[PDB]
RNA sequence: AACUGCGAAUGGCUCAUUAAAUCAGUUAUGGUUCCUUUGGUCGCUCGCCACUUGGAUAACUGUGGUAAUUCUAGA
RNA sequence: UGGGUCGGGGUUUCGUACGUAGCAGAGCAGCUCCCUCGCUGCGAUCUAUUGAAAGUCAGCCCUCGACACAAGGGUUUGU
RNA sequence: AAUCCUGCUCAGUACGAGAGGAACCGCAGGUUCAGACAUUUGGUGUAUGUGCUUGGCUGAGGAGCCAAUGGGGCGAAGCU
C-alpha cells in the first residue's frame, strides 16, 4: 500500500511505500478530513500529526 | 481465525456459528442465529428493533476554528525579496509614491505640449 | 525534517494579478508605484536571450 | 484433485427445481439421481452438485415429454462447508446439461453453489456468480 | 491549453405507431410563452473602496491509483 | 468442616417494564379583563428515564454473604 | 461387522493398423451398514420463559386470570 504524502508549507509531495499493516493501521478506521499523528513510521515521523485528505480503492 | 462477518443485528458472527443466505438476485447474508434470520426474512427493519446495532447508533444508544497561511518564495521572488519589498513601510513606501508622482508631473509638463 | 520532503522548498509558480491581490501580499496602501511591485518573472532559456515576462494587472 | 464432500441432500425424486437457463424450460422434475444405490423404501435424493435425471413439466413442447440429464446448482436445504458455514438459497434451481457434462443452454440466472462449480467447469463458467 | 459565452432542440434518416387522431383549408389566443433581430428604456427611486470591493477555480508545476474509459484524487 | 436453603454475581431468553416527564402526537372539546399567540382537558401511538423489566436449575456456572441443620435413626452379618 | 463404488495418478501408457484402451502401488472422497454424540445447523418446546393479541371477568390504572395448551412470534435446558 502507497501513501500520497504532501507538506503544503514546502510542497514537494513524495509517495511512500508501506507493506506493513500496523504503520498503516493508525489511519485504519478513519474517515477523511480527520488529523492523525504518524508516529507509527520508525523513529523519522515523530511530533508530525497528517490529516488524511484522500485515497484511491484497489480498482483505482 | 477466518474471516469475521457480520450479520442481521450488526453483531460479530464467529466461525461455526449461524446460517449464510444466498438470494436468487445475488445478494449473499449471514445471520448469528435463527431469531435474527427469521426477523430479516419477515421483512422487518433493524433500525426499529431495538436490541440492533443499527437502532443504538441510529438513536445514538450510550455513544474549533482554525487557519494559517504562510509566506512562500514566489517565481521570480524569494521570500527575502517579498519581505524586504513589504518592509519598505516606514516611509520608505511613502518615498517611492512621492517620486512617481514627480516623476509623472515633469511628464504632465511635456504632455502639455504634446496634448496642447 | 524528512529527507527529501521538508527541504527544497518549491515556490509558488507565479504571483498574484488581481491589483488587490497584489496589494495584500506586498502591503501596498494607494497609489504606491503598484506597477512596478508587481513579481516580474525571468524567462531563461538555452536558445535565447534572457528576459523577464510580465504579467497584465486586472481591475 | 479433491472429490466433493458430502452435503445434505434436501431434493428427493419427484422434487420440482426451476430451471435457471434460457434453454426453454422453466422447471424440473427429478425423476432420479445418477450414482444412487439405494435402500428399501429409500427415495433418491440429489444436493447441489448433483446430476439427475429429469423431465421438464411445462416449458416448450419439443423439451416436454423427454428425460433430460440435469445438475442441480441452487438448493433450499442448508448444507455445511466443511469451515462452519450453513449455506442454504432462495430456491432449488437446477440446469439442463448432457451426459458428457456441457450445458444445453447458454446463460445461468442467478448465483450457482461453489460446489457445483468446480464440479462441473462448464456450468461454472456460465455462472453469474458464485456462492 | 483552459475558463467564459454561444451552438449542439437546426439539418439528415425512416414511416413503426396513429382513423376527427395526424393533416388540409378557415379562424381565435379579449385564454399564453418566446433565445435571437429591430425599435423603445437604462441620473424618472430623495436612500473610512467608488480613482474599482471579496473568495475560489481552471489552464499550469508536482505526487499517483486503476487491466481498462473522453475516469480521476490529493498538493 | 460438610451439604442444604435463601441472597449475590456470571450466563442466557425475550425485547425496552410500572410510574413520571415532554412546546412529540392525527386531531377534537372548553376559557379568552386573561392571552397578542396562549392555557386546561381527551387522545391510540412516540421519545427519555431504559439493551430496560421479567425469568434463569428445578439435571446451568461461581459463591463463602445470611439462616438453620448436621457423631442421628432402624435391621442384620463370625473363619 | 463392516461393505461397495467413484474421481485423480499410473496413462492417451501397456495392447492395437486404427478405432479405442486397462492394471499394481499411492492419494482424495463417497454408498450401504454399524456404534455413538449435540460444539455447530435443524426439529420439538407447557422452563407455561418473555413480548404481541381476540372474547370475557376482577369498578378503572397497574397486576392478572378463564377460553379442556385461547391464538400467535421468539425461546434456555433436555431430547433428537
Ligand atoms: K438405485
Ligand atoms: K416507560
Ligand atoms: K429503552
Ligand atoms: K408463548
Ligand atoms: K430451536
Ligand atoms: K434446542
Ligand atoms: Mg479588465
Ligand atoms: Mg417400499
Ligand atoms: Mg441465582
Ligand atoms: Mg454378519
Ligand atoms: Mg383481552
Ligand atoms: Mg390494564
Ligand atoms: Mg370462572
Ligand atoms: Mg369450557
Ligand atoms: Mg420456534
Amino acid at each position: 500500500m502507497k501513501l500520497n504524502i504532501s507538506f503544503p508549507a514546502t510542497g514537494c509531495q513524495k509517495l511512500i511505500e508501506v507493506d506493513d499493516e500496523r504503520k498503516l493501521r493508525t489511519f485504519y478506521e478513519k474517515r477523511m478530513a480527520t488529523e492523525v499523528a504518524a508516529d507509527a513510521l520508525g523513529e523519522e515521523w515523530k511530533g508530525y500529526v497528517v490529516r488524511i485528505s484522500g485515497g484511491n480503492d484497489k480498482q483505482g | 481465525m477466518k474471516v469475521e462477518l457480520c450479520s442481521f443485528s450488526g453483531y460479530k458472527i464467529y466461525p461455526g456459528h449461524g446460517r449464510r443466505y444466498a438470494r436468487t438476485d445475488g445478494k449473499v447474508f449471514q445471520f448469528l442465529n435463527a431469531k435474527c434470520e427469521s426477523a430479516f426474512l419477515s421483512k422487518r427493519n433493524p433500525r426499529q428493533i431495538n436490541w440492533t446495532v443499527l437502532y443504538r447508533r441510529k438513536h445514538k444508544k450510550g455513544q474549533t476554528r482554525r487557519a494559517v497561511k504562510f509566506q512562500r518564495a514566489i517565481t521570480g521572488a524569494s521570500l527575502a525579496d517579498i519581505m524586504a519589498k513589504r518592509n519598505q513601510k516606514p516611509e520608505v513606501r511613502k518615498a517611492q509614491r512621492e517620486q512617481a508622482i514627480r516623476a509623472a508631473k515633469e511628464a504632465k509638463k511635456a504632455k502639455q505640449a504634446s496634448k496642447k | 525534517d524528512i529527507p527529501g520532503l521538508t527541504d527544497t522548498t518549491v515556490p509558488r509558480r507565479l504571483g498574484p494579478k488581481r491589483a488587490s491581490r497584489i496589494r495584500k501580499l506586498f502591503n501596498l496602501s494607494k497609489e504606491d508605484d503598484v506597477r512596478q511591485y508587481v513579481v516580474r518573472k525571468p524567462l531563461n532559456k538555452e536558445g535565447k536571450k534572457p528576459r523577464t515576462k510580465a504579467p497584465k494587472i486586472q481591475r | 484433485s479433491g472429490a466433493k464432500f458430502r452435503i445434505s441432500l434436501g431434493l428427493p425424486v419427484g422434487a420440482v427445481i426451476n430451471c435457471a437457463d434460457n434453454t426453454g424450460a422453466k422447471n424440473l422434475y427429478i425423476i432420479s439421481v445418477k450414482g444412487i444405490k439405494g435402500r428399501l423404501n429409500r427415495l433418491p435424493a440429489a444436493g447441489v452438485g448433483d446430476m439427475v435425471m429429469a423431465t421438464v413439466k411445462k416449458g416448450k413442447p419439443e423439451l416436454r415429454k423427454k428425460v433430460h440429464p440435469a445438475v442441480v446448482i441452487r438448493q433450499r436445504k442448508s448444507y455445511r462447508r466443511k469451515d462452519g458455514v450453513f449455506l442454504y438459497f432462495e430456491d432449488n434451481a437446477g440446469v439442463i446439461v448432457n451426459n458428457k457434462g456441457e450445458m444445453k443452454g447458454s446463460a445461468i440466472t442467478g448465483p450457482v453453489a461453489k460446489e457445483c462449480a468446480d464440479l462441473w467447469p462448464r456450468i461454472a463458467s456460465n455462472a453469474g456468480s458464485i456462492a
